[PDB]
RNA sequence: UCCCCUGCUCGGCGCCGGCCCGAAGCGUUUACUUUGAAAAAA
RNA sequence: UGGUGACUCUAGAUAACCUCGGGCCGAUCGCACGCCCGGCGGCGACGACCCAUUCGAACGUCUGCCCUAUCAACUUUCGAUGGUAGUCGCCGUGCCUACCAUGGUGACCACGGGUGACGGGGAAUCAGGGUUCGAUUCCGGAGAGGGAGCCUGAGAAACGGCUACCACAUCCAAGGAAGGCAGCAGGCGCGCAAAU
RNA sequence: AAACUGCGAAUGGCUCAUUAAAUCAGUUAUGGUUCCUUUGGUCGCUCGACUUGGAUAACUGUGGUAAUUCU
């Protein structure tokens, strides 16, 4: 009787296709895209959103003005407005089956990172982060399936331990450095 | 304290008992009073 | 440079203690030892250095917060009398046997296997 | 099973006990009391998690029997003694004293009182007995057999006891039109005045109890504790009043609160 | 979308032996249907 | 007197009983000090007949379990069904005795057999319905080779308690003596298959 | 320390062999009974010594068996 967890689930799903044209030519699309390593991660931002639109539907099939269906409806708006994925505008039930993997992929911190200019490309700005150079709220990240808020969007800098946004320099400059004082004597 | 306890109970089983009384003599009253008028 | 802001304070007149968080703040520095903090919490709540004990000590990512606890005593037999002897001998003012498990499992079943005056002698 | 259990794993403890699972295997057992297991509260449970004096299962121990914690006028010195609805718990060098009353949701909460509302303990009355020569006795939902009690004490009202001297000082009658609140089931905590009493001969007999807004529930006569004659409470109600908000207005509120706080 | 088309022994919301309200206690039984209690935790 | 939906309920009265293996009504211990003319006091620890409470346990009520007709009738003075009166048991009761009547279940599947059957909360897959698994951390039950019997104790038919049987097995001067890892590590066998 | 006395070892841990209205699950009842410990009550209610008795431990001394948590 020890006191562990055991709990844990598979955050994605295989298709029962393993071999089709459209497919396989969509998934290279995404990934050489938008950077990314396999397709496990596709398959997994596919399963979340599938379950997204579950629990949407769900709640469409039940009656209106029940306050089941407010409270998770207004839950679920809230969340995905926090996320960014849609706007004040576009505040409705029936509009979040209207999604994409798309706008689920657009708020990826590597695609944030890229797209406000601290990169220049994409797979640039992945190994970036892997190297420990961008933090966020007084917080450095070393990964790039970060989901970023709206409200954290502006707060996107570089690191105070990285050289490329001030700090002690790398390997290489230190190591070039102690080069050229024995070139010079 | 046995004996305290014992004579307290006395006296308010006596002041709870001429209560009920009056009151049971008071419903007697009324009753020949609904049954004269 | 390196600064200190105490989280989470609170009296506990019921042990004679002042619970509460400290998070210590380095940036560009590594995590500070137990000693110097206890030094810094003696010049901060104007009391001896030796009544001081402070322990739990975690460390954030990226290297700028360590969260972690601490411990103020009124005085140092007040302290003696209620807290955890291992803590104390981390802080050298307690000795603590040498002694495993084995040998005094090993010696408590010989006193058993013998009844009379030999138990104390057969165990060494 | 040969004999009574001594032992109580941490997923089978009551979810009012309010513990969390990855700490330990076991939890605390209370010791046979006044009260029963799953409606009762130990001292390491308040002591370690509530009040937040202790950390470990040792310092309870210590503060515990250093003689400082004072049960109902009578100091306790097992760490593992059951606490229930409103015993009154004393700190008397620091100068606090708590009442546990079950809040808008189904738990205890943490209720600090002054010392002359902590002088007395309102409680309830199980059954009827007779002695042996012809004494009357009460047995309390605490356990606490009184001699000699009112003649107009019935089944199930409610009488306040000072706790210096044991005595009866005074009552509540059950009849409609009293302020009451429920112990047990899904509805605790609410505070509301009893309506309609329904009599089924051989089973329970519920009750309908309508709340100060507009809100009425059912519960059984067991679930019933009696607390005051009229509107006015006798005792120290905790915040909310026992109103059991919505899902809806706890998130209105919530929200409100941290629009405000900022 | 609102209210109206089962009978009888004691009393509190009001008055001058006379009216209404309520109630100790009874009202052809089932399935089906809606609500309520309780229904251990994970 | 008091209460229940309901007592052969509690309380009251009369006449007795009160077991020698016998109900109680204190031949116990510590700390701080003492007032009033040797008597007299404060807070505790332990023990005790009874009563309620707490932890429960135990016996019962209603409903719900996989396959099989190449199992269609089963039980029945070797209790099967019920009645009377008892024994025993902490209590009701064929639980068991002595006497009575022939009863009781069954095609709406009793009975008999098999199970690679501990039961449930649950797990996998899943449009809607379902199918398969649940030895396994929480709950309840059963056993410590397998039957049988018992002391102590509030609570055991206890096995890291005892007593005999068989299977197996240790030491020995051969007279005897000593045990049960389906506990934690470990080893052999068995194996497709599982660690300090 | 030793030893007498009292308490606990009937809890916990491991396994699924037996068991197909048996176990178990939800719902009831003990108005058909026992309950260690804790909690509260009772403990000068009875009409009849300013502290009693002898046995054993631990201990001392002396022994047997090849051998035991044996005597």
């Amino acid at each position: 009787p020890v006191a562990r967890s055991w709990v844990c689930r598979k955050t994605y799903v295989t298709p029962r296709r393993p071999f089709e044209k459209s497919r396989l030519d969509q998934e290279l699309k995404l990934i050489g895209e938008y950077g990314l390593r396999n397709k496990r991660e596709v398959w997994r931002v596919k399963f979340t959103l599938a379950k997204i639109r579950k629990a949407a539907r769900e709640l469409l099939t039940l009656d209106e003005k029940d306050p089941r269906r407010l409270f998770e409806g207004n839950a679920l708006l809230r969340r995905l407005v926090r996320i960014g994925v849609l706007d004040e505008g576009k505040m409705k039930l029936d509009y979040i089956l209207g999604l994409k993997i798309e706008d689920f992929l657009e708020r990826r911190l590597q695609t944030q990172v890229f797209k406000l200019g601290l990169a220049k490309s994409i797979h640039h700005a992945r190994v970036l982060i892997r190297q420990r150079h961008i933090r966020v709220r007084k917080q450095v990240v070393n990964i790039p399936s970060f989901i970023v808020r709206l409200d954290s969007q502006k707060h996107i800098d570089f690191s105070l331990r990285s050289p490329y946004g001030g700090g002690r320099p790398g390997r290489v400059k230190r190591k070039n450095a102690k080069k050229g004082q024995g070139g010079a004597g | 304290k046995n004996k305290e306890e014992a004579a307290e109970y006395a006296k308010l089983l006596a002041k709870r008992m001429k209560e009920a009384k009056e009151k049971r003599q008071e419903q007697i009253a009324k009753r020949r009073r609904l049954s004269s008028l | 440079t390196v600064t200190i802001r105490t989280r989470k304070f609170m009296t506990n007149r019921l042990l004679q203690r002042k619970q509460m968080v400290i998070d210590v703040l380095h940036p560009g520095k590594a995590t500070v030892p137990k000693t110097e903090i206890r030094e810094k919490l003696a010049k901060m709540y104007k009391t001896t250095p030796d009544v001081i004990f402070v322990f739990g000590f975690r460390t954030h990512f990226g290297g700028g917060k360590t969260t972690g606890f601490g411990m103020i005593y009124d005085s140092l037999d007040y302290a003696k009398k209620n807290e955890p002897k291992h803590r104390l001998a981390r802080h050298g003012l307690y000795e603590k046997k040498k002694t495993s498990r084995k040998q005094r499992k090993e010696r408590k079943n010989r006193m058993k296997k013998v009844r009379g005056t030999a138990k104390a002698n057969v165990g060494a | 099973a040969r004999g009574p259990k001594k032992h109580l794993k941490r997923v089978a403890a009551p979810k009012h006990w309010m513990l969390d699972k990855l700490t330990g295997v076991f939890a605390p057992r209370p010791s046979t009391g006044p009260h029963k297991l799953r409606e009762c509260l130990p001292l390491i449970i308040f002591l370690r998690n509530k009040l937040k004096y202790a950390l470990t299962g040792d310092e309870v121990k210590k503060i515990c029997m250093q003689r400082f914690i004072k049960i109902d006028g009578k100091v306790r010195a097992d760490i593992t003694y059951p606490a229930g609805f409103m015993d009154v718990i004393s700190i008397d060098k620091t100068g606090e004293n708590f009442r546990l009353i079950y809040d808008t949701k189904g738990r205890f909460a943490v209720h600090r009182i002054t010392p002359e509302e902590a002088k007395y303990k309102l409680c309830k009355v199980r059954k009827i007995f007779v002695g042996t020569k012809g004494i009357p006795h009460l047995v309390t939902h605490d356990a606490r057999t009184i001699r000699y009690p009112d003649p107009l004490i019935k089944m199930n009202d409610t009488i306040q006891i000072d706790l210096e001297t044991g005595k009866i000082t005074d009552f509540i009658k059950f009849d409609t039109g009293n302020l009451c609140m429920v112990t047990g089931g899904a509805n605790l905590g609410r505070i509301g005045v009893i309506t309609n009493r329904e009599r089924h001969p051989g089973s329970f007999d519920v009750v309908h109890v309508k709340d100060a807004n507009g809100n009425s529930f059912a519960t059984r006569l067991s679930n019933i504790f009696v607390i005051g004659k009229g509107n006015k409470p006798w005792i120290s109600l905790p915040r909310g009043k026992g109103i059991r908000l919505t899902i809806a207005e706890e998130r209105d509120k919530r929200l409100a609160a941290k629009q405000s706080s900022g």
